[PDB]
DNA sequence: TTTTTTTTTTTTTCTAATGCGAGCACTGCTAGCAGTGCTCGCATTAGATTT
């Protein structure tokens, strides 16, 4: 039957073998339309899409090929639901035909959970408007114009579940500090148990340090400063996720003993972990999320923060606008129309970036890229901006010039190395320049760029290298996994050097102190001359240089370039073809999920 | 399965497991069976792509397993090996040589067959067993005279003069090597001059080795077996050699002695008997027999120090905050706590190997988990048929009617306990415990705290450890402040019942437990809850609230303690444990008395307040 | 080209599982209930027929019909039970009046108990016959039970229902025999088929295949092939002979000319009945041979032991309870007339029986007390021999009693362990020669595994600390505590383990372990520590096995994987995995009676000769046909016939264990009771082999046993009461150690000479 | 074609044999009752090899 035809898709690297096996097993010997539908659904679910609209099943080239075998179907819904492999939820089946879309039974449950949690579960908490306004005025001095931070604080205090979206360097951490301060000051006698979570250990430690330094500055009594959260954890450790099994220490039956929870960097939060977190929350806990919608989406299948903030463009509810105007003591704009009041009110967007001004080339470039207008990006490049640079990379002679520019980029670090300085200054200097590549291997990629840069530092005298040693002084490394013994996290950098006692790697702890580790003691690590855009999330470099390959790959997209641009602090350089950049910015990443339909109905 | 003429079951097969994992990737196990197969929840994320690769292997393993069955002529077997290699293997720089050798041997065998014009079909079992013999027949002698010392077997027609010639493995039966004729050969019946035999070959190689030696000849053989301290014998060749030596020479000063005494003396002077162990001091005494290895010199000299007592007093300061889970995990096993918590030593044993066959009977942790699930379902008055179908789809239960019989027996056994529990069960919620004892603050959570009291149930036999856990929870509940009693209903009508207690007595006993925990964190608290528990059950008298002293009861308590510690052949005792072996390899009466004293002191209130 | 396999357990279990899958699975739930009641699964099912599978198949008495399926037997039993239930239902009212009118003592048969029994039987009869279970009250309502309890000279209640119940309860109802026969056939068939498929072979398979070949049509030719090759053949230890072996020997060498045959054996020494050997086939051979020859004089032991044995076996007539095995007195030789054993200046009697004190003694108490007494006496012998007092003397020549010449003969493994523990409590070196345990089951295997696992990945602190805290390293608790704090020490340890990993990758397995033991001084500390010598020997053996296994395995992780696997499932049958001797010094040799056959020991101990066992299973030999007969039913006739042969085997084992000694043998005697109740009454010593010969096969009390022991006592046989030995460790005088120094190498050997190509020069 | 996490423990045989305790019917002694003979039931304890 269709099995022989599906055997060909594996050869062309269009359909994964997992999808083929899943279709053959579940669809069984039903009509070939069912098998084809199952294979395409499994493929889209592997590629990151949550659902599969039947309109998509209407004429993938494999579907055009199998048109002859499947024939013509007056209604796909009839044929699909007729089989036992698809149902409407009355009986447990692997696939579920929901409305006009297809879901895996696992994905559908999580989708419904997130939907009902964001629609009906959240409630509006009522407090004194005058006291809250007085507290916020004591927190925010300026009342002449609309302060988005004040509106975000008001929203987070009003609603149980609230999300605050904003770009990098927009003052998110400060806003969360003001929020937690006002929250602690509002409830005096009631116990306030604060919890802080992050999907990555590095972001967790950064959150600990930032929230601590922020809360210590704001005036609080010894009572308030005793309710400051001790540390921030990972989402898995918070939920007590066991390594081998999928059993959770805190399941639906055992709720989390929390009053307020703050989850930083929700952009990396995927759908399954989101649902499993929702299942462990009680009915009195208030949850706050942090992240940028335009930031690169999570790895696994799903996109929560993006699909949620998509509705924030509509604006606030009419009555909610007047309510916030009465709270903040200003004039808050009102979104026209009513689509979903709860979700639109639970969302605030920070549109002001204190880090970089509007006149800066970085901000205008990021705005043009987010808008998807290639002519705008080209115009921004043409304009006289001293902090943006572009270099054409087509022939190898331009790759050599890129290496020459990377030389001057790493110049200060290399000089401080060759001058026999202390590791502290060397580590502080190393974070000034960084290369960011999309692919991992090949000509443009971490594995290739590291080798090429090492060969180029061997060709021109910067750092001596021994082939047999593999641990020549000066090489930077980064850790692959988290380690609780050494107190170093995944995605953290270190500098290997010889202070005189021996060749040791120095890491910069969040407390500012430097820690020396033996090369043998180190876990799995890799040379970090160039970083991937994915692993570069959360970090900030003074001078960043992005490298886009000449080829056309589904990895290079709009959000990747947006993150690479927002990664730099002051100076940004790009190496990419004029046409490839425009083609990449013109294509937006979409992950099909019923949330768009669910929140509207 | 049907090909082996065995009844088709449909479970515990590669297809079953694959379908289960795929369903678990598609549907969460919480939903339930779809086609009488429980989805495997573990493989749920992107890692499940591995499954898709594994399912690609087995399919191939299927196809070929059908292709190789039928017999084929020789010319049809030609592309088989190459196709199988390029399908199943992805070559590499090192493996390419082996693949080429396999192809060459296969092609040579089939080429000989085709040159012989064998028409009839040939089964795969013949070519496989021929290739197995042909592949290992190769030998590598390219380093015979590389320059270092030569190690090699005795091969005929290889006679090269050497200064030092050493011979090993001359035990009777190993050398000479005997290869008897096929038995129907006509040559061996009426032999003539020039006929070759392996026996005569080795007998002549032994002479060639002797003649080729220019300076020194060394001969060695195993005299006594190291395992059994038995007696072996040397080869007949070595025997004839030493006989000729002893009959042809005499040591100085033995002229007066006769031939036989001088022969025996020479033979004993030349034969050297080495020690059994390398650290034997005889090896290091000055002489010609003196060794050259200095690593075993300090061991032979007996200059090392014995291992000091592992138990050592360590400084410890009790913090201000101690979670209840810490105390619970400590009192579960006090020595294991000192090992795992204090100095962070964990002895993780290797996991069990995959079972060979599908489950026929259920025992151990599997049946324990099954009984726990069944009990937690019966106490909620849920349908047992749902759980039975779920376990059958999982495949844990035995096939067919035997699974139903086992389920019925377990259902009766658990229904008794479920009725017992429902008799006293009441709606209760969890609570938070914040307490202060001996300047130490305890923070914890207690689940299922009903107004009646602390109700707990487990489908296990009555044991002291569970009673200790319940007693700790009961002291926490009483000291926190509440009117209730503690109950625990274990398998086979086991009952641990504790009446309510005043706040002061609760705080006092909890302070005693905290003091014991601090002492355990300082030094390993030798408290065996099972053996010592048996000792205290024998000695203590509930009627007079005082422990007996008479020596008869003491002997009975010692017998009970030994039976609990060592254990029967069927059930391992409390003494058999990795943690206990570290502290002592053999139980001494002094350690026994210390354990008895500590266990009595700590477990006296448990047996006292148990009703 | 045939292959040899020593252990067939896996193939046998696989065949049993195949039989179970084929037969038990399709069965309906109701017959499955009865099958499950008898056996829980194939694991227990194999346990019953394990012995019967080994060797030749046993003739089954009264075999079921070939065509009778399990369903037919189930229907037959259900029909019988249904008939009984219907007869009870029809007679549910008349029985009361029948019992009341007839004359039977109501003290033995209470009316309340009668009503309860009637109620229970009625409830059972009205119950559907789902299972074969029958109530106990049916035994009370049996005709024989009623006839047993009745008034002397009075009317006895008799009803056809009572006769039917008596006929029913006469024989148990079960599907055991049919399933057992089907399994015994099909599992054997499957094993033979699979072994033919693999082309392998086993001992029993070798013998059976040779026998079948000889019985075949071509075997005659094969017979000549064996006959011409070996004209004369001499079989030793012929008393232990299988029917297959004797059939082969007869087929080959019975009547052909110019071919002699010499059978040498002692029927009193037939002790391998459990292994398949049979005394009945030996007696058949003895009947089939016309000529007989005998040796008169004993050359093994002192004349005291000869007279002792003769007097102990001359107590009764036909001591071995077999008419074809007559005992005759033997005479010592002239060479041994001077043999003596002197202890503390006083010549000890050749044989000494240690009688325990008390009336009723349990098995465990007997074992513990005799172990303690034997340990104490061996300690006293060693103490008296270390000063040159105790001597084994051949005339004027003498020599001290070393710990090697003293042997303790045991029947079972647990017995040997009980002896060895008590003997080691006094710090006396001893070893058990019949130990089949594997090295991997010890803790040293786990410690070496932890060491390897840490060395493989020293980066991980948990595994490193785990391997450090092992007893093999010998660190304390303060050491580990201090090492978990100081970073420098931890770093040095990590560095040394990383260097060990380099050595492991480069030079193999043994070099790494050797360097580790050298640097950590493990061998020195183990030799210093008391008992650590066995630990070091086991560590060395494990190192040798790991080297042998790493030679074949190219991957470094594969060796750890293999070691973990072997630790999980240690193979006791493996000869390589057998534990080596602890030390080459004098060790008390604990050996089983079967492994002591044909050997010789100056001083012998039998702490538990009196201990015996009653055989519950019914397997015997026919007195007429002399054939092995297994009765799958529990008929008491077969049980008694098997118990008689068991007693004969125990008598032969006693003979074998007594004939081992040369100068002195001691042995325990105690009033061992096997029945819990009536301990004050007659003891069960008469059932024991030794007791039957001491008490002339007559039951007696402890006083009677003591009086019989006193009557038997003479100059050669002296008795002494057994008391708790003194808990004093044996003191051994230490020896001063002379100076020890290894040699050095003045001239370094040179590797200059070599043969290389252009590739080697270029590289 | 890109990737984030997390650490802990859970169980243990079964059959058999007896000693005593409670209840009861009979019966002999001085119609009831104490002894006696008996019996069933619950708890307690013992034991399970050898190339």
């Amino acid at each position: 039957k269709l099995q022989k035809q599906l055997l060909e898709a594996v050869e062309h690297k269009q359909l994964r073998p997992l999808d083929v096996q899943f279709a053959l097993t579940v669809a069984g010997d039903e009509h070939p339309a069912v098998t084809l539908a199952a294979a395409l659904l499994s493929h889209d679910a592997g590629e990151g899409h949550v659902c599969l609209p039947l309109s998509r099943l209407e004429n993938h080239p494999l579907l055009a090929t199998c048109v002859s075998e499947i024939g013509e179907l007056q209604n796909w819904e009839e044929c699909l639901l007729a089989s036992q492999a698809v149902s409407r939820g009355d009986e447990p089946t692997p696939m579920i035909l929901c409305g006009d879309r297809l879901y895996l039974n696992r994905m559908w449950c999580n989708e419904r959970t997130v939907a009902r949690f964001f629609n009906e579960v959240n409630h509006a908490i009522e407090v004194d408007e005058a006291l809250l306004a007085q507290t916020l005025d004591k927190l925010f001095p300026v009342s002449d114009e609309i302060n988005w931070q004040k509106v975000a604080a008001a929203v987070a205090l009003t609603r149980r579940i609230s999300v605050i979206s904003g770009g990098p360097g927009t003052g998110k951490t400060t806003t969360v500090a003001k929020l937690l301060a006002a929250l602690i000051q509002m409830a005096d006698g009631e116990r306030c148990r604060i919890r802080l979570a992050a999907p990555t250990g590095k972001a967790a430690a950064r959150l600990t340090e930032s929230l601590g330094k922020a809360l210590r500055q704001l005036p609080l009594t010894d009572e308030q400063k005793k309710r400051i959260p001790e540390d921030a954890s990972t989402l898995h450790r918070l939920l007590g996720a066991q390594p081998g099994s999928q059993r959770l220490r805190h399941h639906a039956g055992n709720p989390l003993h929390l009053d307020v929870l703050v989850v930083d960097e929700a952009s990396m939060i995927d759908l399954p972990m989101m649902s499993r977190l929702i299942d462990a929350l009680p009915d009195h806990a208030r949850v706050i999320f942090l992240g940028d919608r335009d930031q690169l989406a999570s790895v696994e299948a799903g996109a929560v923060l993006g699909d949620i903030c998509a509705y924030a463009n509509a604006g606030f509810t009419a009555e909610r606008a007047r309510q916030l105007s009465r709270l903040t003591g200003t004039h808050v704009p009102a979104g026209t129309g009513t689509e979903a009041a709860s979700l639109r009110d639970s969302l605030c967007l920070l549109q002001k970036s204190y880090r970089f001004g509007s006149d800066s080339g970085i901000g205008q470039l990021a705005a043009a890229i987010n808008r998807g207008d290639k002519t705008a990006v080209k115009t921004v490049f043409q304009q006289d901006f001293t902090d943006i640079e572009k270099r054409l990379l087509q022939s190898g002679e331009d790759y050599i010039a890129m290496l020459e520019e990377a030389l001057a980029g790493y110049g200060r670090y290399l000089d401080l190395l060759q001058a026999r300085a202390e590791p502290d200054l060397i580590i502080q200097a190393f974070n000034e320049y960084q290369l960011l590549c999309a692919l991992r291997e090949g000509p443009f990629g971490v594995a290739g760029l590291n080798e090429r840069i090492e060969q180029f530092m061997q060709q021109k005298r910067k750092i001596h290298r021994h082939p047999h040693s593999r641990w020549y002084e000066g090489r930077p490394v980064m850790i692959a996994r988290n380690d609780s013994a050494l107190g170093l996290f995944n995605g953290d950098i270190g500098i290997a050097l010889d202070r005189g006692q021996g060749t040791r790697v120095w890491f910069a702890m969040p407390d500012g102190n430097i820690k020396s580790v033996q090369p043998s003691r180190l876990p799995e690590h890799e040379t970090t001359w160039a970083m991937t855009v994915h692993k570069s999330q959360g970090s900030e470099f003074d001078h960043a240089a992005l490298i886009l390959p000449s080829q056309r790959t589904p990895v290079v997209t709009r959000e990747l370039v947006y993150t690479a641009v927002t990664r730099a602090r002051r100076r940004l350089s790009l190496y990419a073809d004029e046409r490839i950049l425009s083609a990449a910015i013109a294509t937006r990443t979409e992950r099909r999920s019923g949330l768009a339909a669910l929140f509207s109905s | 399965v049907r090909e082996l003429e065995l009844p088709a079951t449909g479970q515990h097969t590669w297809r079953f497991g694959l379908t289960r994992m795929l369903l678990g990737y598609a549907m969460e196990s919480a939903q339930g069976e779809w086609q009488s197969v429980l989805p495997y929840d573990e493989s749920s994320g992107l890692i499940a792509e591995l499954v898709g690769h594994l399912a690609s292997l087995l399919m191939q393993l299927n196809i070929w397993r059908r292709g190789l069955a039928q017999e084929r002529p020789l010319e049809e077997w030609l592309p088989v090996c190459r196709d199988m290699l390029n399908a199943f293997f992805l070559p590499d720089a090192e493996t390419e040589a082996a693949m080429t050798l396999i192809e060459q041997q296969w092609q040579a065998i089939i080429a000989e067959g085709l040159g012989a014009q064998y028409g009839d079909a040939v089964p795969l079992s013949l070519l496989r067993d021929e290739l197995a013999q042909r592949l290992d027949q190769e030998r590598i002698s390219q380093r015979f005279l590389a320059g270092p010392v030569n190690i090699c077997t005795l091969m005929p027609m290889r006679s090269i003069p050497f200064k030092v010639v050493c011979l090993l493995g001359m035990n009777d039966g190993v050398y000479p090597r005997q290869l008897a004729p096929l038995g129907f050969d006509l040559m061996s019946q009426k032999p003539k001059r020039g006929d070759r035999s392996r026996r005569d070959d080795d007998r002549y190689l032994f002479l060639e080795a002797l003649i080729s030696a220019q300076q020194k000849l060394y001969i060695s053989y195993i005299g006594r077996s190291i395992q059994d301290n038995s007696e072996r014998f040397p080869s007949v060749l070595v025997q004839e050699l030493i006989d000729y030596i002893g009959q042809s020479h005499y040591l100085p000063g033995d002229e007066a002695l006769n031939c036989d005494e001088s022969e025996a003396r020479v033979k004993a002077h030349l034969t050297c008997l080495h020690t059994r162990m390398p650290f034997d001091p005889q090896n290091y005494q000055p002489g010609e027999r003196q060794s050259y290895a200095r690593e075993w010199l300090p061991a032979a000299s007996q200059a090392g120090k014995a291992h000091s007592e592992f138990v050592q007093p360590l400084p410890f300061t009790l913090p201000e905050t101690v979670p209840l889970e810490t105390l619970q995990r400590f009192w579960a096993h006090p020595v294991r706590a000192f090992f795992q918590m204090r100095l962070q030593v964990n002895f993780r044993t290797e996991d069990s190997e995959i079972p060979d066959t599908e489950p026929f009977i259920l025992e151990g942790l599997s049946r324990y988990q099954i009984n726990q699930q069944l009990l937690n379902a019966l106490v909620e008055q849920d349908d047992a048929e749902r759980l039975f179908r779920r376990f059958r789809a999982a495949g844990d239960l035995p096939y067919g009617a035997f699974g139903e019989i086992f389920w019925e027996t377990q259902c009766q056994e658990m229904q008794q306990l479920a009725d017992r529990v429902i008799a006293c069960r009441q709606p209760g919620q969890s609570m938070e415990i914040d307490l202060a004892c001996n300047g130490v603050q305890i923070t914890g959570w207690l689940p299922q705290v009903q107004p009646d009291g602390l109700l707990r149930w487990r489908p296990s036999l009555l044991s002291v450890a569970q009673g200790m856990q319940l007693w700790l929870e009961h002291l926490v509940y009483c000291a926190s402040g509440g009117n209730g009693e503690s109950r625990l209903f274990l398998r086979k009508d086991g009952e641990w019942r504790f009446p309510p207690l005043a706040a002061e007595q609760a705080l006092h006993y909890l302070s005693q437990l905290i003091e014991g925990y601090r002492e355990g964190m300082s030094a390993p608290l030798l408290v065996l809850p099972e053996s010592g528990g048996a000792w205290l059950k024998t000695c203590y008298d509930a009627q007079n609230d005082a422990m007996l002293d008479d020596d008869s009861t003491l002997q009975k308590a010692r017998t009970k303690f030994l039976q609990a510690y060592e254990g029967n052949m069927m059930v391992r005792g409390e003494g058999d444990d990795i943690w206990y072996q570290r502290l002592w390899r053999q139980l001494t009466p002094e350690t026994m008395e210390a354990i008895v004293e500590q266990s009595q002191r700590f477990l006296l209130p448990l047996f006292r307040f148990n009703q | 080209e045939q292959q040899l396999i020593e252990d067939e357990s896996l193939l046998r279990y696989q065949a049993c599982a195949d039989f179970w899958r084929r037969h038990c699975y399709p069965l309906p739930r109701e017959i499955a209930q009865v099958v499950f009641e008898t056996w829980k699964g194939p694991q227990a099912l194999l346990r019953d027929i394990n012995r019967y599978l080994q060797g030749e198949a046993p003739v089954i008495k009264a075999p079921p019909p070939d065509d009778e399926t399990l369903a037919s037997r189930h229907a037959q039993i259900v029909a019988r039970i249904d008939t009984v239930k219907q007869q009870w239902r029809d007679a549910v009212g008349e029985l009361d009046a029948l019992i009341e009118s007839s004359g039977i003592d109501r003290r033995k048969f209470n009316r309340s108990n009668q009503a309860k029994w009637i109620d229970k039987i009625s409830a059972w009869a009205e119950e559907e016959t789902n299972s074969y279970q029958l109530p106990e009250s049916l035994e009370k309502f049996s005709q024989r039970f009623l006839e047993d309890r009745t008034k002397a000279g009075g009317e006895t209640p008799r009803h056809p229902l009572f006769e039917a119940i008596d006929q029913l309860l006469a024989e148990p109802l079960s599907i055991r025999d049919l399933v057992i026969t089907r399994a015994l056939a099909e599992i054997r068939e499957t094993v033979a088929r699979e072994k033919r498929r693999r082309g392998e072979l086993g001992f029993d398979d070798m013998l059976s295949r040779l026998d079948s070949a000889l019985r075949s049509e071509s075997g005659e030719v094969l017979a000549a092939a064996i006959r011409t090759r070996f004209p004369v053949a001499m079989i030793d230890e012929f008393q232990d002979t299988d029917p297959q072996q004797y059939r082969i020997f007869r087929r080959i060498w019975h009547h052909q000319p110019e071919t002699a045959l010499l059978l040498i054996g002692d029927p009193k020494q037939a002790i391998y009945a459990f292994r398949g050997a049979d005394i009945f086939t030996y007696m058949k051979a003895r009947s089939e041979v016309h000529a007989h020859y005998t040796l008169d004089t004993n050359w093994r032991s002192a004349p005291g032991m000869v007279n002792s044995v003769n007097k102990l076996f001359s107590q009764t007539d036909d001591a071995f309870m077999f008419r074809e095995i007559p005992f005759i007195p033997v005479k010592s030789a002239g060479k041994n007339q001077a043999l003596r054993f002197v202890f503390k200046g006083e010549t000890q009697p050749a044989m000494k029986m240690w009688l325990m004190e008390g009336e009723s003694c349990g098995v465990g108490d007997y074992q513990s007390t005799m172990a303690q007494v034997c340990a104490a006496q061996i300690r006293d012998w060693l103490q008296a021999g270390q000063r040159g007092e105790a001597l084994l003397m051949n005339g004027d020549d003498a020599r001290p009693v070393r710990a090697s010449d003293i042997s303790v003969l045991v029947r079972s493994r647990q017995e040997a362990a009980q002896v060895r523990d008590a003997l080691t409590l006094l710090e006396i070196p001893s070893v058990y020669l019949s130990n089949r345990d594997s090295v991997f089951e010890t803790l040293e295997a786990q410690e070496m595994l932890w060491l390897l696992q840490a060395v493989m990945t020293p980066e991980r602190e948990n595994t490193l600390r785990s391997a450090l805290a092992t007893s093999m390293m010998g660190l304390n608790a303060l050491d580990i505590e201090t090492l978990n704090n100081d970073e420098h020490a931890w770093d040095v340890v990590v560095e040394e383990f990383d260097g060990y990993r380099q050595i492991w990758r480069k030079r193999g397995v043994m070099p790494m372990l050797r360097a580790l033991m050298s640097a950590r001084n493990i061998a020195e500390n183990l030799l210093a520590t008391a008992g650590g010598e066995r630990r070091l020997t086991d560590i060395l053996h494990i190192s040798e096995l790991l080297q042998e296994a790493g030679t074949q395995l190219e991957s470094e992780h594969a060796l750890v994987r293999w070691l973990s696997q072997h630790i999980l499932e240690p193979d006791s049958n493996a000869s390589s995995q057998q534990m080596r001797l602890e030390s080459d010094k004098h060790l008390v040799q604990i050996v089983t009676i079967h492994k002591s056959k044909g050997l010789e020991y100056p001083l012998v101990w039998l702490p538990f000769i009196t201990n015996f066992r009653v055989q519950e299973q019914a397997f015997y030999h026919d007195r007429h046909s002399f054939e092995a007969v297994l009765d799958l039913n529990a008929a008491p006739e077969s049980v008694d016939l098997a118990e008689a042969e068991r007693l004969a085997e125990d008598l032969r084992l006693l003979y074998v264990a007594l004939t081992r000694s040369v100068w002195h043998c001691s042995l325990g005697v105690a009033p061992l009771v096997r029945r819990r109740g009536d301990k004050k009454g007659d003891t069960d010593v008469h059932q024991s082999a030794l007791g039957r010969l001491l008490q002339k096969g007559e039951p007696q009390d402890a006083a009677g046993l003591r009086t019989c022991i006193e009557a038997l006592c003479d100059d050669d046989i002296a008795w002494q009461t057994a008391q708790t030995g003194d808990n004093q460790p044996w003191q051994v005088n230490d020896v001063s150690t002379a100076e020890l120094n290894a040699k050095t190498l003045q001239r370094l050997p040179g590797d200059n000479w070599r043969v290389t190509s252009y590739s080697g020069l270029q590289q």
